[PDB]
């Protein structure tokens, strides 16, 4: 089973700069890998899929990059309403699984 | 419309068939066996094109029971189909090579 | 050759974009890719896109902030790179290159300095360096000139034309309340000066500006 | 010059054509999806012959929607083309046996 | 994206001596590397292409070996118009992706 480490697991970040999220995964996995957005007390959102693709509805603010096992979720400019655990799940080989989750902080 | 056209016509047809249900149930076949990579249905589609044509490429294949013999009916139907193709091409060939002639 | 050419400078003002042009030359295939390739001052090679002109498809490091868009022209083998939105990260020498579509660069052009900046462009002040009344002189003799108070970088010094580049340092320019300065130093045999002309060709893209100096003994 | 025999040229050249302008293709579509490997001419071309041919290296296959679509024009038309020789073959087989037996 | 690491990234050699610059990629790429010169404010410039091939123009001094991940950039006999920031760039997997550079310095 492909594990997903997220390091570091807590961010901390100045508002409007860019941020960066880790994804690693234990094997090569292509493009494989989304991203979801939880903040409080909500349920997981859909950001980008694939690694790179947008979601209609998500802010441009946010993009994805990586292949193979290096996967990083960025957002441009951060703000309050960034503040979350940001999960990256894979859909290469079963099952599916998830990283541990990154809390994004101001 | 002779035969041999009518049989590589439906041949074609039978052979998308064949590719899309493949595709279907690699799919479900493949999800629950750890490992497996055959598990999503665009790619499944692309393999079952991959099979159909034994271009092997490599990149995607089934490791259960189920997938397998899936992938073996997949082989076949794209196998025959071609073979079916150049039946039909050789009575054609055979036929105007006749006229030809005059017989 | 010059393959591929691009404007020497651009200065842009925060916030604001540019169009930086690439013309390419010599022989064009309907296959050839056309690169660009931003180097921050000091630092290493960072690949930001790809254009096919024949056929206008780009492609982008998807990697870094979303800055550039490419575009082409093949009546005028001339490709572009739009950076908008720029800031100070912005500021770099942008190369553009052309590949064959066999995976290296050939053929790189000289590159774009580009500087993001609020402050006036300046043409440069070109001064004579000749030795003082007192000074002995060697078997050689050091001349230099001094440019003074430009701004954005660059500037490129030669002295006579070209035709002289043995014993020629240009000095990394310092920048003191948004202009720069640098000096450039130029040996040649003492017998030769004065009696054979010395002079400093200074051009400064970003103003369009070429001047000379010539230098001869205090008088 | 018989039909067969004109067929099967006109699908070798075919073939050839097939096969640059799916090189060319392929790189078009490949270049911009990472991990993408079938992005540079020379191999591209390789690429779509062991395609053609099916001959299953794994070396070198697309990622992208559009360079699977031109994978498997490629492999159509290689399989087809090779199918149409043999089918050329077999007319002049036959022909050459009617002869034999005086018919 | 494939990452080419280059280690150490300044190389101290006395006139004349033979120097080795190192190239390591994350992963297998072939032959798929070149390598770039670049002196002081000048552009890049293409040495060797495909881990060994020469380029019309380039002294002899230069060659390149490795495959796989290991790859050398080679001078014999070192000399100061070598003085300069080199440079390996892979082809292998979209997309290109540079080494941090080495400088070479006498």
């Amino acid at each position: 089973d492909i594990l997903l480490t997220q390091s570091p697991a807590i961010l901390s970040v100045s508002p409007g700069e860019r941020v960066s999220f880790s994804c690693r995964a234990s094997q090569s996995i292509g493009t494989d890998i989304h991203w979801y957005q939880q903040r409080t007390n909500g349920s997981p959102r859909l950001l980008i899929k694939y690694a790179s693709e947008s979601i209609s509805g998500i802010p441009s603010r946010f993009s994805g990059s990586g292949s193979g096992t290096d996967f990083t979720l960025s957002i441009n400019s951060v703000e309050s309403e960034d503040i979350a655990n940001y999960y990256c799940q894979q859909s290469n080989r079963w099952p599916f699984t998830f990283g541990s989750g990154t809390k994004l902080e101001i | 419309s002779a035969l041999h056209w009518r049989a590589a016509g439906a041949a074609t047809v039978l052979l998308v068939i064949v590719l899309l249900a493949g595709s279907y149930l690699a799919v479900l076949a493949e999800r629950g066996a750890p490992g497996a990579q055959l598990i999503t249905y665009p790619r499944a589609l692309w393999w079952s094109v991959e099979t159909a044509t034994t271009v092997g490429y490599g990149d995607l294949y089934p490791v259960t029971l189920w997938g397998r013999c899936v992938a073996v009916v997949v082989m076949v139907a794209g196998i025959t189909s071609f073979g079916l193709v150049t039946a039909a091409l050789a009575t054609w060939f055979v036929g105007r090579e006749q006229e030809r002639r005059g017989h | 050759q010059v393959q591929l050419q691009q404007p020497g400078a651009e200065l842009v003002k925060p916030g604001a974009s540019v169009k930086l042009s690439c013309k390419a030359s010599g022989y064009t295939f309907t296959s050839d890719w056309i690169h660009w390739v931003k180097q921050r001052p000091g630092h290493g090679l960072e690949w930001i896109g790809e254009i096919i002109p024949s056929y206008g498809r780009a492609n982008y490091n998807e990697k870094i902030q979303k800055k550039a868009t490419l575009t082409a022209d093949k009546s005028s083998s001339t490709a572009f790179m739009q950076l908008s939105s720029l800031t100070s990260e912005d500021s770099a020498v942008y190369y553009c290159a052309r590949e064959r579509g066999d995976g290296y660069f050939a053929v790189w052009g000289a590159g774009t300095t580009v500087t993001v900046s609020s402050a006036k462009t300046t043409p440069p002040s070109v001064y004579p360096l000749a030795p003082g009344s007192a000074a002995q002189t060697n078997s050689m003799v050091t001349l230099g000139c001094l440019v003074k108070g430009y701004f954005p970088e660059p500037v490129t010094v030669t002295w006579n034309s070209g035709s002289l580049s043995s014993g020629v340092h240009t000095f990394p320019a310092v920048l003191q309340s948004d202009l720069y300065t640098l000096s450039s130093s130029v040996t040649v045999p003492s017998s030769s000066w004065p009696s054979e002309t010395v002079t400093c060709n200074v051009a400064h893209p970003a103003s369009s500006t070429k001047v000379d100096k010539k230098i001869v003994p205090r008088d």
